[PDB]
């Protein structure tokens, strides 16, 4: 298999589908050769949902800087709603094969099987390629990790924190390959929200998981010695949203999301010393 | 080491830009360090994962390796065969120095109570050597003997493999 000659490709804007057969075997043994919650070192660009939309993924790299040139980590979902899910993956996994070790990918509640055959990834795979592609992807997908802890400081996810999680042992123990079930840990990791009005836990409104208060945010933090939840998974109108006094963060780096809405994307800069700032993409 | 926002020592928070040719470089890899703090692992997803795949091969070659799972530095699986005659052997052919050299393992036949009369399933076990150089290739396939014929399952000639470290 020819990583550069797939990277050149895609940076161009016509892939065969063993190129892409390729590119998920690899990524799933390396997914599968590194911890299930990353223990990654800053300096660090973080960065929310892409949702498909390529050429605003390209821009993320033009600002951010193309890899290796700084070190990514992304929040998850990835592949749907947006009109270019293939393009949008094959770069990252690509870049994940090539720069194993300064590129991060986390597991966000689209990449799963029961969501994206829905919701528009399952229909380009079926149109460009064919099904059993997208049978593929779901077996790379099913092996992403769940979760980072960035210099022993920085918790990130794709959805937030769980009424379940005492230690991080419990995310260490979780098996892959897996699919997301419809209650427990790995659910809520994926799918569970913050909410201001909410005193502890309570109901979400999205029918999936949980809703959880600041305090269940500073009793988390102080309990594992952390300074910042870093997650990532409903839109946001600055492309960034502090909440329980800047000690959760949501990051969503899509910005005009799939044209209903008109918001900014939002990507997390930390350098060495922890010292976070922020870098957005504004339309016009 | 501890967390603060740009905010709080005078710089600015955010950073905005507004919107609306492919260059090359070589890089030299050990200048750039890792960013991730610090076993065996299987090349392959099991063949059952995908079952249309999985019949393929299995009603092309007669022998497919069903699942496959590696539990501490010991390989196990099932193998599947199409049930030709009475007596089988079912062999593992295995090699830990890119073939030089390779071992035949026999596999067991499994009761298994449920899964037709056209097919039987096998087990085996293999302990993986201690210490294995990082520069050699671990593969292995499958050979079924059976009513004066031989069968391979060879992963369409890939052979299935494992990686180190
Ligand atoms: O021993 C070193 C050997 O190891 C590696 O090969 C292993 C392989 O990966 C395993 O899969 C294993 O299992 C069997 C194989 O997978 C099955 O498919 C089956 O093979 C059948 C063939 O698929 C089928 O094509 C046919 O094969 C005939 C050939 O068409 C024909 O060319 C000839 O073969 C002779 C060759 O002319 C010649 O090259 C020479 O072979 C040497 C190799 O070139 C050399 O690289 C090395 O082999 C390695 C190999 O590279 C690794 O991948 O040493 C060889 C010395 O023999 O000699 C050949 C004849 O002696 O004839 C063959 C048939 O004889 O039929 C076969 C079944 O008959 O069977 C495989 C087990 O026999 O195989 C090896 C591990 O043993």
């Amino acid at each position: 298999l020819n990583l550069d000659s797939i990277i050149g490709r895609l940076l161009e804007v016509q892939l065969t589908e063993n190129e892409i057969r390729g590119l998920c075997l690899k990524s799933r043994e390396i997914f599968l050769s590194q911890p299930i919650l990353l223990e990654l070192e800053a300096p660090l660009k973080i960065c929310g949902d892409i949702h498909g939309q390529y050429y605003d993924l390209l821009r993320l790299f033009e600002y951010g800087g193309f890899p290796p040139e700084s070190n990514y980590l992304f929040l998850g979902d990835y592949v749907d709603r947006g009109k270019q899910s293939l393009e949008t993956i094959c770069l990252l996994l690509a870049y994940k094969i090539k720069y194993p070790e300064n590129f991060f990918l986390l597991r966000g509640n689209h990449e799963c099987a029961s969501i994206n055959r829905i919701y528009g990834f399952y229909d380009e795979c079926k149109r460009r390629y064919n099904i059993k592609l997208w049978k593929t992807f779901t077996d790379c997908f099913n092996c992403l990790p769940i979760a980072a802890i960035v210099d022993e400081k920085i918790f990130c996810c794709h959805g937030g924190l769980s009424p379940d999680l005492q230690s991080m042992e419990q995310i260490r123990r979780i098996m892959r390959p897996t699919d997301v079930p419809d209650q427990g840990l790995l659910c809520d990791l994926l799918w569970s929200d913050p909410d201001k009005d909410v005193q502890g836990w309570g109901e979400n409104d999205r029918g999936v998981s949980f809703t959880f208060g600041a305090e269940v945010v500073a009793k988390f933090l102080h309990k594992h010695d952390l300074d910042l939840i870093c997650r990532a998974h409903q839109v946001v109108e600055d492309g960034y949203e502090f909440f329980a006094k800047r000690q959760l963060v949501t990051l969503f780096s899509a910005p005009n999301y799939c044209g209903e809405f008109d918001n900014a994307g939002a990507m997390m800069s930390v350098d060495e010393t922890l010292m976070c700032s922020f870098q957005i993409l504004k339309p016009a | 080491k501890r967390v603060v926002f740009a905010d709080s020592k005078g710089l600015s928070l955010t950073a905005i830009h507004v919107f609306s040719d492919l260059q090359f470089d070589l890089l030299d890899l050990n200048d750039i360090s890792s960013a991730l703090k610090h076993n065996l692992i299987l090349d392959f997803p099991q063949p059952s994962t995908d079952y249309l795949s999985f019949r393929s091969h299995f009603q092309k070659n007669f022998v497919c390796l069903e699942n496959c799972s590696l539990q501490e530095r010991t390989v196990t699986g099932t193998v599947k065969v199409k049930n030709v005659s009475f007596e089988k052997k079912v062999q593992i052919r295995i090699t830990f120095d890119s073939w030089k050299n390779y071992t035949d393992v026999d596999c067991v036949y499994m009761k298994n109570v449920y899964g037709g009369t056209d097919s039987d399933t096998f087990s085996f076990a293999i302990d993986l050597p201690p210490v294995i150089p990082t520069e050699q290739k671990i593969e292995f396939c499958i050979s079924y003997h059976a009513n004066g014929q031989v069968f391979w399952d060879n992963n369409d000639g890939q052979n299935y493999r494992i990686v180190h470290v």
